Order: C-alpha cells, then structure tokens, then sequence
C-alpha cells in the first residue's frame, strides 16, 4: 500500500487562522491545510569511516505541483498588504522524502 | 502500530591487494509513523515523525589483512532498533 497517505484538514492555529496588518485591524477565517500522514520505510546502518551511522530516514511529504491562495472572509476594515490572503504550497499526493528533515532552520 | 527490526547482514570486504574477508553486522530496518503539513504561518514544514533507528549500538574491530600494511576497520553493529526521533 501507498507508504503515505493524503488527507485536506483544520489546524487548530488556522482554526480560524488570524493575521493582523498595521494600524491593528485582523483578517481571520479557517485555513484548510495539506496533510500527508503514513508509514514511511526507514533505517539506520553502521558504516566504516566517518560519519559511522547512516540514516535512510523518510517521512510523509506532499508533491508540491501549485500553490494556494486562501483569503480570509471574516475581515476587519482597511485590511491591506499582508492579508486579506495567505499562500499555501498545495498538491494531491504523499511520498516518502527526506526534505523535511534538512530545512531545520538551515 | 509501528515497526523496526533487526536484520543480520553479510557484508564481503573485497579490496585489491589485501585478504577477502566477511563481516556480520545488524541493521535496522523498518517502518515507523510520521506526518508532515506545510505550514505557511511559519512558511517551512510542520513534522511529527518517527524513524526505525538503532537505540544502542556496539563497535566491530577488524584487521584487514593486506599486503602493503594491516589496518584496522570500526563498524557499529546494532543491538536494539526501535522507532524513534528522526532528529535525535
């Protein structure tokens, strides 16, 4: 079976998600978000030299193929460059990458 | 659910010059639980994940025997495998 799984959800910060602009006034409204969920294979193997370990680590990515524009209906007035909108990276299918594991505030 | 398994691995030194000779070491293999959102509020990936890792490992010694000096190989060899932090 797929190693992943796809699935389109409410993430509690974006339930609803808030942005505020200057001046003080908020843009909120529930964002859904993608989530890949699954069982990628994994391991770790001891090696000669340096580094002694090596990780084939994976986890559950999507396949980034466009990008998403949600806006925010429940809007305070004089919303202006920020908001009103937002940008999501958005596919339709989870595969095992190992992406996610090297942004760590790189 | 979850799994992460040691497997018994045959490995066979072929290097010119010095003796062929075979290594037995344990690795994991397995597949672990992980799910990942991208989320633009801090415009990176959100992950929850877990890796079959190697919990404690032992070092493996050798000698290769070879014909223009022996040397002296170091290979870790699993113990215990188990899903784990992919980070840690």
């Amino acid at each position: 079976g797929k190693e992943c799984e796809f699935a389109m959800r409410l993430v509690p910060g974006f339930n609803p998600l808030r942005q505020v602009d200057a001046n003080g006034k908020e843009c909120r409204g529930n964002v859904e978000l993608p989530f890949c969920k699954g069982y990628c294979k994994t391991s770790e193997s001891g090696t000669h030299g340096f580094p002694p370990r090596v990780q084939n680590s994976k986890v559950c990515t999507l396949v980034t193929t466009s990008t998403r524009k949600v806006v925010l209906d429940d809007c305070d007035d004089g919303a202006d460059e920020s908001v009103k909108f937002v940008m999501v990276p958005h596919g339709t299918d989870c595969e095992c990458s190992a992406v996610p594991l090297e942004q760590h505030h790189s | 659910n979850n799994s992460c398994k040691k497997v018994g691995v045959e490995e066979l030194i072929n290097e010119k010059g010095c003796d062929l000779m075979i290594i037995r070491i344990n690795r994991c293999r397995g597949h672990c639980f992980s799910f990942t959102f991208p989320n633009p509020l801090t415009k990176k990936y959100s992950v929850h994940a877990k890796c079959c890792r190697m919990v404690e490992w032992e070092m493996l010694e050798t000698e290769l025997k070879c014909s223009k000096g022996n040397r002296n190989l170091r290979i870790p060899s699993a113990t215990q495998c188990e899903c784990f932090d992919c980070l840690v």
